[PDB]
DNA sequence: GTATTGACTTAAAGTCTAACCTATAGGATACTTACAGAGGGACACGGCGAAT
RNA sequence: AGCGA
DNA sequence: ATTCGCCGTGTCCCTCTCGCTCCTATAGGTTAGACTTTAAGTCAATAC
């Protein structure tokens, strides 16, 4: 037999209690709406209300849990409509399992927000609130990047476009053709091709891809010493001039810390005003321009 | 999880959901990776 | 494939409205040709180093492929020189590898 | 840097469930078979038992099954009255006119048939209760229950008694409710004193028992409740030149088990019917086998191209895991090679 | 054919020399349970944080700013009113209630 | 060389408005069961026969 | 996917 | 009919290395974009 498939044996399961009717579905719905009417009067009721007479809080409660036995009774009914909507659109989505129970919270949506008075059968509306809750679950949980509904819309529209052209017309279209179609931007159209990507898998045959996948953002292993011993070279060159200047020049390019000091700070810190420090560091750049201070600083770009 | 040459013994061993949740450092909660638009977590 | 997907809209669609064109779908047939030409053990890259090779990589007979036996399956039984081959197939020359 | 997973319903690992021999099977001495249909709610499973309530109620329900069946009987006897009335109604229309011999005792026969198709569904039903008086009698604990229809009596008549549930909670009750020490000196006993297959099993289960029983393991790790997740990069989205992104195909497996665990969670807060919840309850099971190993039980999980996705098992598994990849050798730095020649000179 | 990431190399190595001043703050969760997160000198502590179990943690000095609950969810019973009245539901709660009476004494 | 004051332009924020994405809810005729479309060694789950 | 030892 | 001893069949992990080339409607968040302010950097002259 080997049943492990839990399809099928969803299936066989839903296949056990029977399709109901319209004059079967009005009576389901006046017991569920008086079932809540019921519990949210008892609540009333228990807060600063009244001592419920044993019978009627019996009978309310009563009211109540049949309430919930009619929601889910018609929940069950209305199974086959689920997987019977959910058949069209597997081929491009998820496990149908989830489908399908994405279909159910529409069914609970809809038999929440049913009205009977206006005398139709319910199949209509829970088909519509069915295929809304699908669609969007689809969208919602449909790659592994997210892609809003709207502009899901617009990517399928601009697919559908596209593949009623290449039917017709027999080539595939050009992004000017898309955009005058679509009254949309060739740029826009642009963006929704970049957009409509899909992930490669790192897994593959060829052997994975995996393998030749260089890491371009990685250890140099040869900057990381050049930088230890520029910053040994720098070191150097500011001990080699004053320590005034050498200090001003730390604090104001943040050698000590990594903070940059500005004039206004470097000013406050040495008790002077910040153009005799912009004089200070004027003069040390100068200095440092002057190539006996650079020559040994001139390969390191 | 980070020491020195220092080794014995390599335990393996059933694990539990206290060690689990405390192995963690947070409660992935979420279906989605990366901001489509701005390429970010 | 096409005929599958045109005898599926050959009921969908509406009767006294539809003509071949409305019918029929090449792109499926396009891209089987296309997978076949491209990524497939046979349409192999032309190996022209020297004009020999360039007429021998053509004229030659490969027992692996698709509906065919890869080397997991292509066991000594069927590298032998059945005495069969004589006047239709090299008894010498085959490649060295595996 | 590692993740987790709060489950809205534990959920019992794959590798101690279907790998044979059945780890859980042995230590809950339960068949694989039927530990299956348990784990992924086709079935009930009784994981506790009041002998006492039982022994009592025993008298006050068959107390009420005498009545019941009275009852059955007062609609028998009705049948028989109303279809002897109908009898000799026949007797009035036929005997009574200008008819065949024959003819006029068709409707005897039809009558008598209808009679004893009649007994013959009053004796199927009253043995269908006799059958379920007998095993609420003889049900014990650590027990399986098929037919839900005969589940759901069960319980809805004898709600108390017992703790029959199912799936994964149900084995986490019965692994709670199980007292690995007289379990294994009862083992011990029968090896000391048994023959043939009873020992080979015996010794068999005693092995799995007495593992866990030496160690400081608690049995509890069996079934999960917390679902860690792997470090990033480990499962990276690399992106190629170009916009081409490079997903690691685990990010699409822990999507699946947040997707259904947000939507069991969602539907528990909501209240939904148990049809609903226990079949989300399923598909999450299935989601963290698959995540897991999957390919292991059922169908493997495709991905686009019909192609099986890798779960955690299969980086380790055959010969592409990493028990080989990187450690059957690595590329090395400070390296090179070349054609070699003759160096008669050197 | 190669790839990147979103990073910083920063090649700093470590420092140990000066580290921001910083003290350490502390979030008891519902359960009992604390879970210490340092912040710096110029920090603004939160009044409560996401602690590294992952359920919300309140700050242990009692200050209490205000829960202050969010709307609540569109409720089965909100999408009945928002479309019926009192009067009405109350009458179909009476029509019920005589039923099952009728029902049960007759 | 070192430390100042008074224009004179400049980058870095701060803000106001705003405008443009983005998440969410709903759509009220009838609409009721997925799909399918090698080989070898080894062990464990199970045929065939004598005994009590 | 193809190829050399 | 169960026991114990044989056979028999079905399901599963493993096998050299190295290289090369569908739509509508609301409400809220985000960023963006430009106008305005301010600390900031510069230049010219100067006195000691």
């Amino acid at each position: 037999t080997a049943s492990a498939d839990s399809v099928r044996a969803y299936l066989k399961q839903i296949g056990k209690v029977a399709l109901l009717n319209a004059e079967e579905e009005v009576e389901l719905a006046k017991r569920i709406e008086a079932g809540l009417y019921a519990t949210q009067l008892m609540t009333e009721l228990s807060e600063r209300g009244e001592k419920l007479p044993a019978a009627q809080r019996r009978d309310m409660m009563w009211i109540c849990r049949d309430g919930d036995r009619a929601k889910n009774h018609l929940l069950e009914a209305n199974l086959r409509l689920v997987v019977s909507l959910a058949k069209r659109y597997t081929g491009r989505g998820m496990a149908f399992l989830d489908l399908i129970q994405e279909g159910n919270l529409g069914l609970i949506r809809a038999v929440e927000k049913f009205d009977y008075t206006k005398g139709y059968k319910f199949s209509t509306y829970a088909t519509w609130w069915i295929r809304q809750a699908i669609t969007r679950a689809m969208a919602d949980q449909a790659r592994t990047i997210r892609i809003p509904v709207h502009m899901v819309e617009v990517i399928n529209k601009l697919g559908r476009i596209q593949r009623e052209l290449l039917q017709d017309l027999g080539r595939e279209p050009t992004p000017e053709e898309l955009a005058k179609e679509m009254d949309i931007t060739p740029e826009k159209v642009l963006e929704i091709q970049q957009y409509a990507r899909e992930p490669i898998s790192l897994d593959q045959t060829i052997s994975q891809l995996g393998d030749f996948i260089e890491d371009s953002e990685a250890v140099v292993a040869v900057d990381a010493v050049s930088f230890t011993l520029l910053q040994d070279q720098l070191q150097s060159v500011l001990d080699t001039l004053s320590e005034r200047e050498a200090g001003v020049v730390r604090l104001r390019f943040g050698l000590t810390d990594g903070q940059p000091r500005t004039l206004d700070e470097i000013g406050q810190v040495y008790g002077v005003t910040r153009e005799r420090i912009r004089q200070i560091e004027s003069k040390t750049m100068s200095k440092l321009r002057h190539p006996s201070r650079s020559q040994v600083l001139r390969d390191y770009l | 999880m980070l020491d020195v040459n220092f080794f014995d013994e390599l335990r393996i061993g059933l694990a539990t959901a206290e060690d689990i949740r405390q192995w963690s450092y947070g409660e992935v909660k979420k279906p989605e990776t990366i901001n489509y638009r701005t390429l970010k977590p | 494939r096409m005929e599958r997907v045109v005898r599926e809209r050959m009921t969908t669609q509406d009767v006294e409205a539809i003509t071949p064109q409305t019918l029929i779908n090449i792109r499926p047939v396009v891209a089987a040709i296309k997978e076949f030409f491209g990524t497939s053990q046979l349409s192999q890259f032309m190996d022209q180093n020297n004009p020999l090779s360039g007429l021998t990589h053509k004229r030659r007979l490969s027992a692996l492929g698709p509906g065919g036996l890869s080397r997991e399956r292509a066991g000594l039984e069927v590298r032998d020189v059945h005495p069969s081959h004589y006047g239709r197939m090299c008894p010498i020359e085959t490649p060295e590898g595996p | 840097r590692m993740g987790h997973i709060e489950l809205a319903a534990p959920v019992t690992h794959i590798w101690y469930f279907k790998g044979v021999p059945s780890r859980l099977g042995y230590l809950l001495d339960l068949a694989p078979k039927d530990l299956e249909k348990i784990i992924y709610f086709a079935a009930y499973v009784i994981t506790s038992v009041d002998e006492e309530m039982r022994h009592n109620e025993l008298s006050t329900l068959e107390a009420e099954m005498a009545v019941e069946r009275k009852a059955v009987e007062d609609q028998r006897d009705g049948e028989l009255e109303a279809r002897a009335q109908k009898l000799e109604a026949d007797l009035a229309e036929l005997e009574a006119e200008g008819a065949k011999a024959d003819a006029r005792r068709k409707v005897r026969d039809g009558g008598e048939r209808e009679m004893r198709q009649i007994r013959d569904r009053a004796q199927r039903e009253l043995d269908r209760l006799e059958d379920i008086w007998s095993t609420f009698t003889k049900l014990a604990p650590k027990q399986l229950i098929v037919d839900e229809n005969l589940y759901r009596e069960l319980v809805d008549r004898y709600g108390e008694y017992f703790t029959g549930a199912m799936g994964a909670e149900s084995i986490q009750k019965l692994i709670e409710n199980f007292d690995i020490d007289a379990e294994a000196e009862s083992l011990r006993d029968v090896i000391r004193n048994g023959k043939g297959q009873k020992k080979l099993r015996a010794l068999k289960r005693l092995k799995v028992v007495a593992a866990f029983q030496q160690s400081g393991n608690s049995p509890m790790g069996m079934v999960l409740d917390a679902v860690p997740v792997i470090p990033p990069e480990l499962r990276p989205m690399v992106q190629l030149d170009g916009g081409r992104f490079a997903t690691s195909d685990l990010n699409d497996l822990y999507r699946r088990v947040i997707n259904r665990n947000n939507r069991l969670k969602r539907l528990i807060d909501l209240g939904a019917p148990e049809i609903i919840v226990n079949n989300e309850k399923r598909m999450l099971q299935e989601s963290v086998d698959a995540l897991f190993d999957n390919g292991r039980r059922g169908r493997p999980v495709t991905g686009p191209g019909n192609r099986p996705l890798k779960s955690l098992s299969d980086l380790l598994k055959g010969k592409q895991g990493r028990f080989r990849q990187n450690l059957l050798g690595k590329r090395v730095d400070y390296s090179g090679r070349s054609v070699i020649v003759v160096g008669p000179q050197l | 054919l190669r790839g990147s990431r979103l990073g910083a190399v920063s090649y700093e190595t470590d420092r140990n020399h000066d580290l921001a001043p910083r003290q350490i703050a502390r979030y008891r969760t519902d359960n009992g349970e604390e879970f210490e997160v340092p912040f710096a000198d110029d920090a603004e502590i939160p009044g409560t944080w996401l602690c590294r179990n992952g359920m919300e943690g309140t700050l242990i000095e009692g200050d209490l700013p205000e829960p202050k609950k969010v709307k609540p969810p569109r409720t089965h019973w909100d999408m009945l009113l928002e479309r019926r009245s009192i009067e009405e539901l109350e009458e179909l709660l009476k029509e019920r209630l005589e039923l099952i009476r009728s029902r049960r004494r007759g």
